[PDB]
């Protein structure tokens, strides 16, 4: 339920965003602050340290899929349930991530965002990624 | 349970917030209540307004708190056992709104002090900040 | 945080538990595997059928965890610091599940021991089983 | 997703449940169980012990308002969102509770059947019961 002031906010940000290293410090920072999410990857190597995980080749290359997967989002924002309905079926069926998780990824994401925009990730600014972050949880919870 | 690397880790963190701990708790309540409104459910009789001088006022208060759990992290429902009195029993917040302001309070630390806020602090801050709240939601007395 | 009630209140319920604890845990573990089906996946190699022999010895086992936490419950992440290097460090079980083994806990113990299941007592359980799964899926080794 | 078989497990024991006493037994233990909850009932008068609230009039009343929705949905089984839509606004509009609220009722309405049934709410039974609280704090989620 954005503004389209709130979409123009989202939109010019997410030019700035380098597409190849946030998607990997994104899900690197969820298995080292959430380290039980660690189980899901064990076939990425080692993920024993902060170091490892942020190091590690595959975390970086599987942060630029989920990172994609935002884009695309924020792409389809009107119409999210569709444009994840395909996903939302790997994590559950396949994978069984249990939804509380997915929040904790978006959450992890606008503090990336923070961390690299500082003044420029103003209270408007992130009030309106909250609202895209829940979007993209909610259509991801079969 | 705090590790005793994220007892190290929390204390240099707060540490260099410094002087500008009011300050950054004033900004983590005005982003709580632009991103999540219903938080204002608790504060009915404040000015709620942007550069408000009654949330400059509540964000002092919450960053000394935060200093004085930080002091005394091996000990906390002791030192906390006023803040609990009136979280827990007189105000009845629900555990749902600490998620949110803990959030508010490490985005408020990513941008404005980015080269402290590592992988490993963050880790450390989280695991404070959920401590912190099990205390202030938590009925002892 | 257990209050000094809360405390009194789990030593006599669960002393009223006595020599049918290893029985209760196996309950516990057989309501959870069948109310909710995604935690088989933490045990791959059991046979998980009914009156399943692997499932009664588990659930003696985590019978007498809970029995030295309550032992213990004013020093619990000293009591558990083996348990806690096992599930969150090995395992990597992830916090829901421990949601959902404490209901299937309370659920068996409403259903064996209603006189002592009152309000209060199921309060105070629930509490401590918080507690305990706080231990468990903590790394502060 | 109940089967013929869920279906009737759960009819049979809800025929034998009490309607004007598991209402309130569930919405009093709520009260004493989670105590943030009773922010929500400040006009219901004394929550203040264990006993004030399970002898309070207005808490076993509305019990019975909760029982008879819960009744409902398992008169409606396949249409819960339907059934819940006009219930869902109330909550969320009017009254913001979290969901996470919802599911904690459900949970403490599973252990009041299990301390009235003992032995009759065997595993199979609770399985079948803890699909149908799903539901309704599924359907009320707005
Ligand atoms: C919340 C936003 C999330 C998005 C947008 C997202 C997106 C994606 C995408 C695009 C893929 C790759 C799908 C493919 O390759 O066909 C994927 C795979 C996967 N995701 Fe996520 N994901 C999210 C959250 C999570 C969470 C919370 C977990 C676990 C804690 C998780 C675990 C996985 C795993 C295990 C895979 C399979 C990767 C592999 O096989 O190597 N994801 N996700
Ligand atoms: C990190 C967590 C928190 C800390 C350390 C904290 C700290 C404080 C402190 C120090 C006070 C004032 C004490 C006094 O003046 O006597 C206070 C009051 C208050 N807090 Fe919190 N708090 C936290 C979380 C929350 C949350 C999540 C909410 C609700 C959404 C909330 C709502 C309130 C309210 C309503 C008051 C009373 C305000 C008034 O009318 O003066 N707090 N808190
Ligand atoms: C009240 C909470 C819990 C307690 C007290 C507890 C206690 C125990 C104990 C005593 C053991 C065995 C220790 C040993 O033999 O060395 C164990 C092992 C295990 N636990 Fe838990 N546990 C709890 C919750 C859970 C949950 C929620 C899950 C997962 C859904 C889980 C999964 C396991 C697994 C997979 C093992 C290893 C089994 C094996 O392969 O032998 N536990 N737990
Ligand atoms: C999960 C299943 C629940 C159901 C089926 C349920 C059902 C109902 C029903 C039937 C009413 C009365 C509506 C009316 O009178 O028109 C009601 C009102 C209400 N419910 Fe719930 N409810 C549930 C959960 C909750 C929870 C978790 C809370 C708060 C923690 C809550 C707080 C209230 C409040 C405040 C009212 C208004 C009562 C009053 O004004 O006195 N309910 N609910």
């Amino acid at each position: 339920h954005l503004t389209p002031e709130e979409k123009s906010a989202v939109t010019a940000l997410w030019g700035k965003v380098n597409v190849d290293e946030v998607g990997g410090e994104a899900l690197g920072r969820l298995l080292v602050v959430y380290p039980w999410t660690q189980r899901f990857f064990e076939s990425f190597g080692d993920l024993s340290t902060p170091d490892a995980v942020m190091g590690n080749p595959k975390v970086k290359a599987h942060g630029k899929k989920v990172l994609g997967a935002f884009s695309d989002g924020l792409a389809h924002l009107d119409n999210l349930k569709g444009t994840f309905a395909t996903l939302s079926e790997l994590h559950c069926d396949k994978l069984h991530v249990d939804p509380e998780n997915f929040r904790l990824l978006g959450n992890v994401l606008v503090c990336v965002l923070a961390h690299h925009f500082g003044k420029e990730f103003t209270p408007p600014v992130q009030a309106a990624y909250q609202k895209v972050v829940a979007g993209v949880a909610n259509a991801l919870a079969h | 349970v705090l590790s005793p690397a994220d007892k190290t880790n929390v204390k240099a963190a707060w540490g260099k917030v410094g002087a500008h701990a009011g300050e950054y708790g004033a900004e983590a309540l005005e982003r709580m209540f632009l991103s999540f409104p219903t938080t204002k459910t608790y504060f009915p009789h404040f000015d709620l307004s942007h550069g408000s001088a009654q949330v400059k006022g509540h964000g002092k208060k919450v960053a000394d708190a935060l200093t004085n759990a930080v002091a005394h992290v091996d000990d906390m429902p002791n030192a906390l056992s006023a803040l609990s009195d009136l979280h827990a029993h007189k105000l009845r917040v629900d555990p749902v709104n600490f998620k949110l302001l803990s959030h508010c309070l490490l985005v408020t630390l990513a941008a404005h002090l980015p080269a402290e806020f590592t992988p490993a602090v963050h880790a450390s801050l989280d695991k404070f900040l959920a401590s912190v709240s099990t205390v202030l939601t938590s009925k002892y007395r």
